[PDB]
RNA sequence: GCGACCCCAGGUCAGGCGGGACUACCCGCUGAGUUUAAGCAUAUCAAUAAGCGGAGGAAAAGAAACUUACAAGGAUUCCCCUAGUAACGGCGAGCGAACCGGGAACAGCCCAGCCUUAGAAUCGGGCGGCUCCGCCGUUCGAAUUGUAGUCUGGAGAAGCGUCCUCAGCGGCGGACCGGGCCCAAGUCCCCUGGAAGGGGGCGCCAGAGAGGGUGAGAGCCCCGUUGUGCCCGGACCCUGUCGCACCACGAGGCGCUGUCUACGAGUCGGGUUGUUUGGGAAUGCAGCCCAAAUCGGGCGGUGAAUUCCGUCCAAGGCUAAAU
RNA sequence: CCCGUCUUGAAACACGGACCAAGGAGUCUGACAUGUGUGCGAGUCAACGGGCGAGUAAACCCGUAAGGCGUAAGGAAGCUGAUUGGUGGGAUCCCCCUGAGGGGUGCACCGCCGACCGACCUUGAUCUUCUGUGAAGGGUUCGAGUGUGAGCAUACCUGUCG
RNA sequence: GUGAAAGCGUGGCCUAACGAUCCUUUAGACCUUCGGAAUUCGAAGCUAGAGGUGUCAGAAAAGUUACCACAGGGAUAACU
């Protein structure tokens, strides 16, 4: 949204057009390549998964959510990480029940 | 050892206002204009045409 | 301590005096940085003396973004833009930053002018001097070629300047006070005025 | 200037000036600031008052720049214009001189004083004084609103 | 029993490397108390002294997992200001940064990973040559548990166009530095003095009247000083010019793309303990426990949940100058 | 009565002093404060740095929207932000008359009381983006405020403090 | 509140009967802030009390020394 012109209120700042930044490479630092990921699923396979990991899809097996969330928390530290574990858990799940 | 050595840091230099400085160059100038002062000030300017 | 005098502060209870640095030396550091200049002007010639040319970037924050100064160097849009390319910007005397991003048009068609000017001001010999190429300039321009001492491009800001205006009835029945404060007042309100918009 | 430290005149007098009888010893009362509370409580009390306690919130890693508001009266507004200006604003009363108190570096305008008589005025700001604004009206002119 | 590999052992084997010394500055560790608080224990002294190590001519830092919230800046370092400020503190004594802004100087880069497989294109040693800080030939060895080449997020790979850019040698000077040689003028007359260099008189040089010596205050006695001239040697770096061949396979630049686009782990992060910091529900560091992710991860100075937004890309490495 | 010292009190049966020469103790620095001298003045300060220049550590010059202090204050903060006075004494000057007189003038300073800005309380027509604005009207409350600026730099003595 | 009312009542007929900073905790506001923007917890602020310093203008504090030490005191004991 451009800025009002104004000095207080919302959008509030000098008026200028605003300009859409130009892509750059560092748009896709979140991101890997399809081999990348194809090997991780393959050492996936080899390796298996962690005990805390397989404590997580038993309480998800079972039904406890807030449970399994709650360590997967305790093992990594945030709640953050913690959901995307439990997330990440649930998929294989899925994938084993199909 | 002396009674509080000299240091180093003691205060050598003054700031004088460039505006005081000038007064003082004004008036050394105008003061050299003036016969009586020249030779009050040590100046042999008897021989001197004007 | 007695009478009424400020209360002191004086940061002096460690081997502080062990720690002092004067300034002695400040007249032969004035000597050896302009020797080190000249010595670096001879070098170059006839390259100006003045760098490599320099964008023009506002100020931060708030208390300076109404100043214009010197930046690190052009962006890669900016040299995009006015056709240099970004590996032959820095051996023509272009500073070039891959780091600053444009957000605005204003300071990138700056910036592309201030290129553009600094192309049409600029004098590059040949590689070799019998050979020619397509960015070498002719044997007129390079005889009459000269080192500059200054700034060549000073980035100066535009003199303010006070202008005589018609007072129309549209600007006379204006209530900047009133505007002024319902607009903070939006601005406080807005989340509570969102909360009950979704609610409802 | 050594010569004319009292101590010079002070020069075969004994106690130097500091008496035989309480003398001027290392520190008799402590260093510095010490018993602000105790023995030193009534100069702190008379002298200082506030000294000690604590009012208010703290404010973690405050930078200046983002509080950075310039003022300027509506009485020193004519000052910034200059003279070809007045004297062209003096003669011809159709149009009215158009400050920008920012260029000069003001953020806001408060209403102090008064302005020239009859004489109308286009001040542009980003701030302005509900009195600012209420002066600026009846001299004729107008405020204008910018970032 | 032989052979291949692996790990290891002995060699005064052929050829190399290391230890210790110095202290003003520099880098890492360890680490007090005197003292101040008018007592004293947290604090302060001090992230100092002492102690243990490691470099250079500078070191260290350095190319954003940054500052900010702006109309945005853009490696590092240093100065001024910010500022005795925000903050910390038996909120007592005291302590105390950072960003913006103005200056000095400025410079950017190299790797790991998918990508020769029509053959490791890479490198070390011996030997023999050459215009010998290196190049060539040959032979052994290292290396596939990966040497070269391309690529590093600012990008890049691949494909198609543009025809825009890219290839040395030698001579003579300039610039810088270190040295050598020569080059002005009174020792005129008188007096006192052991001795004139002191006094008086008469002259002279001066881009040289800085300084020193000589029998007492010496510009002109001597060395020197000022300014020319000539001569010698380093540094092979910068710079001007001149003489000759100047080859674009290939690689770069620019434009396009309905294709791809690989980025560092017991690391980040979290809990807790100790220490430190202005960093305050915890600034950094370290021990122990837990332990990640790739439409993701770190930060946004009040802990927590939800929804957005801003900004960068750590866990590999090099780098002159301002000091 | 022998000096110096501490002392209510010293010639003291109070301490130091056998004698002479030389050395021997309120200093320098930082932060403030009053006073005074000097420059400028709503400004002031070029010495971080740059340009130079006694062939030069001096002197001279340079402030772009730099910065410090001042030029606005009140609130913890969000935030708001000086309507421009009256009166009693009072110096100087001008008139009438020569009384310790009368009229005009009324700077500095002091006393008293209003008004304005802000913290707090109270108050509320009209507009308004519904939470803001503010015609009128306030207060035994509070301020290191306003009511035609007085600072900045620099020198020295003195005083507190490290 | 009381009285019909004037009036009286801001604790006890009067002269004593009590308590700072920091921290904690309670009460009050459709109050302020958590500094990229919102909501909610949490935290931090403003005003008024409470938890106490009796050495009562308010450190957090056990002895012994004949094994003893220092700066002083005739401002102060043990003779004359
Ligand atoms: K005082
Ligand atoms: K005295
Ligand atoms: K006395
Ligand atoms: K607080
Ligand atoms: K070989
Ligand atoms: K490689
Ligand atoms: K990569
Ligand atoms: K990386
Ligand atoms: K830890
Ligand atoms: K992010
Ligand atoms: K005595
Ligand atoms: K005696
Ligand atoms: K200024
Ligand atoms: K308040
Ligand atoms: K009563
Ligand atoms: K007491
Ligand atoms: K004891
Ligand atoms: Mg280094
Ligand atoms: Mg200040
Ligand atoms: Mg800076
Ligand atoms: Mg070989
Ligand atoms: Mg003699
Ligand atoms: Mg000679
Ligand atoms: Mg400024
Ligand atoms: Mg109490």
């Amino acid at each position: 949204q451009p800025n009002t012109g104004l000095s207080v209120g919302l959008n509030k700042g000098h008026v200028v057009t605003k300009k859409e930044l130009a892509p750059r490479p560092s748009d896709r630092k979140g991101k890997t390549s399809k081999r990348v990921h194809f090997v991780r699923s393959l050492i996936r396979e080899v390796a298996g998964f962690a005990p805390y990991e397989k404590r997580i899809t038993e309480l998800l097996k079972v039904g406890k959510d807030k449970r399994a969330l709650k360590v997967a928390k305790r093992k990594l530290g945030t709640h953050k990480r913690a959901k995307k574990k439990r997330e990440e858990m649930s998929n294989a799940l899925r994938k084993m029940r199909a | 050892r002396m009674f509080a050595p000299t240091k180093i840091w003691r205060r050598w230099h003054r700031k004088i206002p460039v505006n005081q400085k000038r007064y003082a160059v004004a008036s050394a100038i105008a003061a050299s204009a003036v016969p009586s002062l020249v030779l009050a000030r040590g100046h042999r300017i008897e021989s001197v045409p004007e | 301590m007695k009478h009424n005098n400020v209360i002191p502060n004086g940061h002096f209870k460690k081997h502080w005096q062990n720690y002092v640095r004067t300034w002695f030396n400040q007249p032969a550091r004035k000597t050896r940085r302009r020797a080190a200049r000249q010595q670096k002007a001879v070098k170059i010639f006839p390259r100006p003396t003045a760098g490599s040319l320099r964008p023009i970037v506002h100020g931060q924050t708030l208390k300076y973004n109404m100043k214009v100064r010197a930046g690190r160097g052009f962006s890669l849009e900016e040299l995009k833009a006015a056709g240099i390319p970004k590996k032959l910007a820095p051996t023509i005397g272009i500073a070039v930053d891959h780091r600053r991003r444009n957000r605005s048009l204003e300071g990138l068609q700056t910036n592309v002018q201030r290129l553009k000017t600094y192309k049409a001001k600029l004098v590059i010999f040949p590689r070799r001097a019998k050979k020619v190429k397509a960015g070498d300039s002719s044997a007129e321009e390079l005889a009459t070629a000269t080192q500059v001492q200054g700034s060549y491009m000073p980035i100066t800001r535009e003199q303010p300047a006070v202008d005589l205006v018609k007072v129309t009835d549209e600007m006379k029945s204006f209530n900047a006070y009133g505007k002024l404060r319902i607009e903070r007042t939006n601005a406080r309100h807005i989340g509570a005025r969102l909360k009950r918009a979704a609610e409802a | 200037t050594t010569r004319f430290k009292k101590n010079r005149k002070k020069r075969g007098h004994v106690s130097a000036g500091h008496g035989r009888v309480g003398k001027h010893r290392k520190h008799p009362g402590g260093r510095g600031n010490a018993g602000g509370m105790h023995h030193h409580r009534i100069l702190f009390d008379k002298y200082h008052p506030g000294y000690f306690g604590k009012v208010g919130m703290r404010y973690f890693h405050k930078l200046r720049n983002k509080f950075h508001c310039p003022t300027i009266n509506i009485d020193n507004l004519w000052s910034l214009v200059p003279q070809e200006v007045k004297d062209k604003a003096k003669s011809s009363n159709a149009t009215a001189p158009f400050i920008d108190v920012t260029q000069y570096g003001y953020f806001k305008v408060l209403g102090k004083g008064v302005l020239p008589q009859n004489q109308a005025v286009v001040v542009k700001a980003k701030l302005i004084s509900k009195n600012a604004e209420k002066k600026i009206k009846e001299a004729g002119g107008a405020v204008v609103l910018t970032a």
